[PDB]
């Protein structure tokens, strides 16, 4: 990402920054848990009541 | 058939008055995802604690 430049030509380079991107740890955050706009809904059939 | 929830009292430590009363919020079973068949078991243990407080 060029260290140094002056106009052309005598510019210096050095590497970028290593940035990791994966997973969180244990998956969190792939699930809402605790968003009370959307939730889980483990129930029985004829859904009355979570 | 739901019993009412007992109002507990507030003690004022300075001049040892008390200081009005509410009801027992922060003690309440949450009893709103319940079949017929747990909720006169929660009921009733509603209707024990409130036995012993009339006692």
């Amino acid at each position: 990402h060029f260290a140094d430049f002056v106009d052309d030509r005598r510019a210096t380079a050095a590497g970028n920054r290593p940035n990791y991107i994966g997973f969180r740890d244990n998956f969190i955050g792939m699930m809402y848990y605790n968003s009370g706009s959307n939730t889980g809904s483990f129930s029985s059939q004829t859904q009355q009541l979570n | 058939d739901a019993p009412v929830t007992p109002y507990i009292w507030q003690y004022q430590p300075q001049t040892g008055k008390a200081a009005g009363a509410r009801q027992n919020y922060g003690a309440v079973i949450n009893w709103l995802s319940a079949d017929n068949n747990m909720f006169h078991r929660v009921q009733t243990v509603n209707r024990a604690r409130n036995l012993i407080d009339e006692i």
